[PDB]
């Protein structure tokens, strides 16, 4: 515990899980809700998959 | 299609056997239904000499199978087809990382019998699974066990020319994509080594017969130590030498084709599996 | 305004603190380990804003 | 070789000839240095002429001239009044 | 829900036909239904083309896809869809970024250090960062091990845009098609001056399909990329490209030193995929904001990438 002639600007990144508040004003965006269409995934022997 | 193949276990499996079969459930294994010749365990038995080439020819002849479920009396497994794919995992105790390699090679396990096996005390068979490993690792371990067998039999005959630590320093480690593995180098691998040896001994006279078949163009590219063999040899001896050399060359070329070469697309290192089809 | 830097060993063009944390010299490094000094020493991250 | 540079200036012709001598004063030294006027006709260093007047507030908005695969940058003088004049030598 | 029920009910496998061998009157009506099924699934009508869409789950196979995580500066947003991408093998085990190359950004990895070059340096103007992606180009081409560190991953079918850390999806194996169920065909785009037809240099049996081969080859000035289209097999096109590589066997002769093993290999050939031979490759033109290069358009691609085999 003797000084080596050199100091150390130590830096560190520290995370914080914050709970945010979102304020979006009225009529800000316009959604356009399309219609759902179905497909076919890997239809196996035990189940068919859409 | 209906691909669920079951095998007939005579005796019921105990708890440690269930655990050791669950430990390597994702791996593939060949097929002959009988549980006796169910895989590669009849070449790796104590009945035969562990010869590499017959093991390879049996592994390239018979089909492969990746198993899905294990039970106390059944072994659910699907055999391999050239059509569709199966999700296989790397559950081999010599662990080689399948990071981004588009090819997988299926070879007999040259890292020892105990390293890739399950010994069934209760049953009649002791099963083994072959090595499914990326192909630069496959050709590298073929190089470093072939040259180690050569450089070991040489110092068993004459230890004055080479050094065992000098060949064990380099020929015991493979380095593919930054991973550094160690090779369990201890019999095995002697017939393939002597096949390669016979090939490279008789290849001078083979090249001379081939260049005399059809001039100084192909005779300049040998060096002076690689050119001179005298022109006096019997007809039957030369023909039998050429026939046996070309037979061993064809077998050795199809053997250094590493067998059933699997191909993968999406290796997921979190779950240690990759989508695998036959190629 | 009464000084140019509080330390001349990291705030220069090529210095000790700069060659340890700039991404122009960190090419033989493992790119997965997080660097808190990258936000203050890497020039493109310091310049893209 | 000779050059064709297009000058935009807000000042008159009596100012443009003086400021053009000021602008081209290093090039007179360069042309006197790299060759020697051994004849009497090599004394003239170029000549300029007024091509016309345009507005000073909105002039010379830059654009592009796109040919088939390459495009050079172009400057686009809008509201131009063409009024050409005879050449005034720069010396 | 009514839209969803009407969409699922049409997209449903038809049930298997039963023959009750046990009962008497049920067998007659079941074989009645059998002949009424064949007679409307065979004749020229709209009923026999209605039957082909049910797909009855051997013929159709949903392919596999490669989710790749790339940098945005190493890629370009303005490229076409069917570009065969080439992943580079990474030395670090935990990397997270799979450095892929389009043929133009790999053409600037070719040329920077020594048509196609115009649109290449128009798409990828700064090549210092792309030379910084690969850790070693000149030494890896010096020992000629570049062909095994480059693996192809099939053509791009979906490129979701992101300003930093882009993500692409390519069909690594299987029938090349898009990812969005609004369905379209992913036409494989190959630049023409890298594309050569092998019948043109050959100058008799009809196959089933005409395959596409990429051949990274080691020219003495630098690497070269050429897309080979062959109706033959892999081990046949090895021999055919042995015929095509005529001055390379003269150069490997004229570098007479045999212990320098670098000039004893001349590239490698990998099979990319199988498109149909009855419908040949179509020529097309791909335009940027200013330039236009002629590009081979290949449709009905079935991607299955093979290993690099040494010429």
């Amino acid at each position: 515990k003797i000084h080596p002639g050199v100091a150390m600007t130590v830096v560190r990144t520290d995370e914080i899980l914050s709970e945010n508040i979102l304020f979006s004003s009225r009529a800000s965006t316009s959604m356009f809700i399309g219609t759902p269409n179905v497909s076919r995934r890997e239809a196996r022997v035990d189940a068919v998959t859409f | 299609m209906d691909l669920k193949v079951v095998v007939s276990l005579s005796s019921r499996l105990y708890t440690d056997e269930i655990a050791k079969m669950q430990q390597r459930i994702g791996c593939i294994l060949p097929l002959a239904q009988n549980v006796q010749g169910l895989g590669l365990g009849q070449v790796y038995s104590l009945e035969t000499v562990p010869d590499y080439v017959s093991m390879y020819n049996y592994l390239s002849d018979c089909t492969l199978a990746v198993l899905d479920e294990v039970s106390v009396d059944s072994l659910i497994l699907t055999k391999i087809v050239p059509g569709q794919t199966y999700a296989i995992k790397n559950k081999y105790q010599p662990f080689f990382q399948w990071h981004g390699t588009g090819s997988l090679s299926v070879m007999p396990p040259v890292f020892g019998r105990e390293h890739a096996t399950v010994k069934l005390e209760s049953n009649d068979v002791d099963i083994v699974f072959p090595m499914v490993l990326p192909t630069p690792i496959a050709e590298e371990v073929l190089q470093k066990i072939l040259l180690f067998n050569v450089y070991s039999r040489v110092v068993m005959q004459a230890p004055g020319n080479a050094d065992m630590l000098d060949v064990h320093m380099h020929l015991g480690s493979v380095s593919y994509l930054g991973h550094h593995y160690e090779l369990a180098l201890p019999a095995l691998l002697d017939n393939l080594s002597l096949y390669f040896c016979i090939m490279v001994t008789l290849l001078p006279r083979a090249s001379m017969r081939l260049v005399r078949g059809l001039n100084l163009f192909q005779e300049m590219v040998p060096d002076e130590i690689a050119r001179i063999d005298l022109d006096d040899l019997s007809v039957a001896d030369d023909l039998s030498r050429m026939r046996v050399m070309m037979t061993y060359l064809q077998s050795l070329a199809s053997l250094f084709n590493l067998g059933p070469r699997l191909a993968t697309a999406a290796y997921s290192q979190e779950t240690l599996t990759a989508t695998c089809w036959l190629r | 305004e009464y000084r140019s830097t509080v330390n001349p060993w990291a705030s220069q063009l090529g210095s000790l603190g700069d060659i340890m944390y700039n991404s122009s010299y960190r090419q033989t490094a493992v790119p997965g380990l997080y660097s808190p000094c990258r936000a203050f020493f890497n020039k493109e991250e310091l310049l893209r804003n | 070789g000779p050059r064709f540079t297009f000058f935009q200036s807000s000042r008159g012709h009596c100012q443009i000839m003086n400021i053009l001598r000021i602008y081209y004063s290093p090039s007179i030294m360069h042309r006197y240095a790299v060759v020697q006027p051994l004849h009497i006709e090599e004394l003239t260093f170029g000549a300029v002429a007024c091509l016309g007047t345009f507005s000073a507030t909105d002039g010379w908005r830059r654009s592009a001239f796109n040919y088939r695969g390459s495009s050079l940058p172009v400057v686009e003088i809008d509201s131009f009044y063409s009024n050409v004049s005879d050449w005034e030598v720069i010396l | 829900r009514r839209r969803l029920q009407r969409r699922i009910a049409g997209l449903l496998p038809p049930p298997a036909r039963r023959l009750n061998i046990s009962r008497g009157s049920e067998f007659t009506r079941d074989v009645r239904g059998l002949v009424e099924e064949h007679a409307q699934a065979s004749s020229l009508s709209a009923a026999a083309v209605w039957r082909a869409g049910l797909l009855a789950p051997s013929g159709w196979r949903p392919p596999v896809f490669g989710d790749f995580l790339i940098h945005a500066s190493s890629f370009n947003n303005a490229e076409a869809t069917g570009t065969p991408l080439f992943q580079f093998k990474q030395s670090d085990p935990f990397s997270g970024v799979d450095a892929v190359f389009t043929p133009l950004s790999l053409f600037i990895l070719m040329n920077h250090g020594r048509g196609l070059t115009r649109m290449a340096n128009l798409l990828y103007d700064s090549p210092a960062t792309l030379a910084d992606l690969v850790p070693d180009f000149g030494r890896l081409v010096a020992d000629r091990r570049f062909h095994n560190f480059i693996t192809p991953v099939g053509p791009l079918v979906e490129n979701i845009k992101s300003t930093y850390l882009n993500k692409i999806t390519t069909v690594v194996h299987g029938p090349v098609v898009s990812k969005a169920i609004p369905r379209s065909t992913v036409k494989v785009t190959v630049p023409q001056e890298a594309f050569v037809d092998l019948d043109a240099w050959l100058s008799q049996p009809c196959p089933a399909d005409a395959r596409l081969y990429v051949a990274l080859t080691y020219e003495e000035a630098g690497p070269r990329f050429t897309f080979f289209q062959s109706s033959r097999g892999h081990c046949q096109i090895m021999n055919i490209l042995r015929i095509y590589y005529s001055p390379s066997i003269m150069h490997r002769y004229a570098v007479v030193q045999p212990l320098h093993i670098e000039e004893l290999t001349f590239g490698a050939v990998a099979c990319l995929g199988t498109f149909s031979a009855t419908d040949g490759w179509r020529r097309s033109a791909f335009n940027y904001r200013g330039s236009s290069l002629p590009v081979v358009e290949i449709d009905s691609f079935y991607s299955n990438v093979s290993d690099w085999e040494v010429i």
